[PDB]
């Protein structure tokens, strides 16, 4: 709980380092596809509204 | 072993190969062979004659034409036909047409 | 030991990739596949014609998917050849949304698709479809020999002459069960020109406008009245007037079969609950999957 | 002559494997940051595109 008795482990540095970086790699993978994802769906309202622009843009041309 | 039989009568049961698709195209495909004869048999020179023919007898320009005007149709091409036989072909035309006068 | 019976992938595999992919499949007697589903994958004319070969070659494909793939003018040349009558390809249901082919793309898939009696379901939405394009869709319809079951026609330019068009076609068709039209810029409403004292004369030029879309309206109702199989209906995001609502309510009352559909959103809202209140009584009844005691 | 001398060199499986493993996320995420790129320059001109059609509604009130 406080005491820091960390008898002296000589883990494999190169498996450890190994496994950081391809979990760094899957959680940057991760981030992008959920940029991406984010992205399209942005890109895909904004042509809705384009469209929906297309057929709106009534009421004040009238007026 | 002991003749042991055993034939079977195989009675083909009407449980294979049902349509799965029910109610817009699918039939597409045999008018479609059919129109290829004239699609192929036919020189175009006929389709043109006849598309100037009817646009011509399609006097309100509505592509139709009533019993009246399809007999005048059939005969302007020379054909002859019992009465009988083409009103029930004009009639199911028709009511593939229902809304259509 | 399994089979690619069907593919749902939603990467980009770029047309050298999807090109090589299509043609090693056309190239390998695979028939297991039945649906591949892709949105975005961009295979375009190349791609289109691989799967193309691939679909003449084994013709054993049935579904496919292809949304937002920035199919071009050359992959609907490609799908309406490949949809041949005597090509007897297996595909089900097809799907091209977010795809601005527009007239040329749509007359490109016509080509065969126009007659073609192959799929169930076939979708074009949002693809900016444009009105006179809408001839060649009217040659579906006039038709005597249907077996296929949707036509999706939300988000297109087909515009009030696609609707009388389309309405026109449906006075002959008998079979077709649910359509969907919504988000076209269908303008029903003329517009905000409600006080007539602003423009004493608007009412006496305004003559074919208004005249030609109450023959629309009509039209509508006599087909809705006609329609003994279409119950499915998508009006949403379009440009609906009141009157014209109001006129589809009472239309509808006589037929009473229909399941489903859908109104603009502007529409009168006492015209709304009323619809709303009339169709509840239209709601097909779920039939429950019959779990087959398996023996 | 390469034809015969394929010797069985003991070469380490698992190092090889976390190299291309690397290698592979590292092009994966070239990938997906491109499709990003893409998707963005998409969105960002489709947003401009909706903006510049209420401002057709613009233009043609400041015609």
């Amino acid at each position: 709980m406080s005491k820091k008795s960390g008898k002296g482990k000589g883990k494999n540095d190169g498996d450890e380092l190994g496994a950081e970086k391809e979990q760094v790699l899957r959680t940057k993978v991760e981030s992008l596809i959920q940029r991406l994802g984010h992205e399209q769906e942005r890109a895909d309202r904004a042509k809705a509204a384009e469209n929906e622009l297309r057929a709106r843009l009534f009421d004040l041309d009238k007026d | 072993m002991d003749n042991t039989g055993k034939l079977e009568k195989q009675l083909v049961t009407l449980n294979d190969g049902l349509p799965k698709k029910p109610a817009k195209e699918i039939i597409e495909e045999l008018k479609h062979h059919l129109y290829q004869d004239f699609q192929k048999f036919f020189s175009e020179e006929k389709k043109q004659q006849y598309q100037n023919n009817f646009a011509l007898f399609d006097r309100d320009n509505d592509k139709y034409i009533n019993l009246s005007e399809l007999k005048e149709l059939l005969t302007s091409v020379n054909i002859t036909f019992p009465d009988d036989e083409l009103e029930e072909l004009y009639n199911e035309f028709c009511l593939t047409s229902p809304e259509a006068d | 030991d399994e089979n690619i019976e069907k593919i749902h992938l939603w990467e980009e595999l770029g047309p050298v990739g999807v090109r090589s992919i299509m043609d090693s499949l056309t190239e390998i007697p695979y028939l297991h596949t039945k649906s591949i589903r892709l949105w975005k994958v961009k295979a375009q004319d190349e791609g289109t014609r691989t799967i193309c070969n691939y679909m003449e070659k084994s013709k054993t494909i049935e579904y496919l998917d292809l949304m937002d793939n920035q199919v071009g003018s050359l992959g609907c040349e490609f799908l309406g050849r490949v949809l041949h009558p005597q090509i007897e390809i297996p595909l089900l249901k097809l799907k091209l949304d977010h795809n601005e082919f527009g007239t040329e793309g749509l007359m490109q898939l016509a080509a065969g698709l126009c007659m073609n009696s192959v799929l169930e379901k076939l979708s074009l939405n949002y693809c900016a479809i444009t009105a006179e394009g809408s001839k060649y869709i009217q040659q579906i319809l006039s038709f005597v020999n249907t077996n296929l079951k949707k036509l999706k026609m939300k988000g297109n330019l087909l515009k009030n002459e696609g609707v009388h068009q389309l309405f026109r076609a449906f006075k002959v068709n008998k079979t077709l069960e649910k359509v969907d039209l919504s988000d076209n810029q269908f303008d029903t409403t003329l517009g905000d020109d409600q006080d007539p004292e602003a423009n004493p004369n608007f009412f006496e030029t305004n003559k074919d406008a208004i005249e030609h879309n109450k023959q629309i309206i009509e039209n509508i109702c006599e087909v809705l009245k006609a329609a003994d199989t279409l119950l499915y209906y998508d009006f949403r995001f379009n440009n609906i007037s009141k009157t014209d609502a109001k006129a589809i309510i009472d239309c509808l009352e006589a037929n009473k079969n229909i399941y489903y559909m859908e109104l603009s959103e502007h529409i009168p809202k006492d015209l709304i609950e009323r619809k709303k209140g009339l169709m509840k009584k239209r709601k097909p009844k779920k039939k429950k999957k019959k779990k087959a005691k398996k023996k």
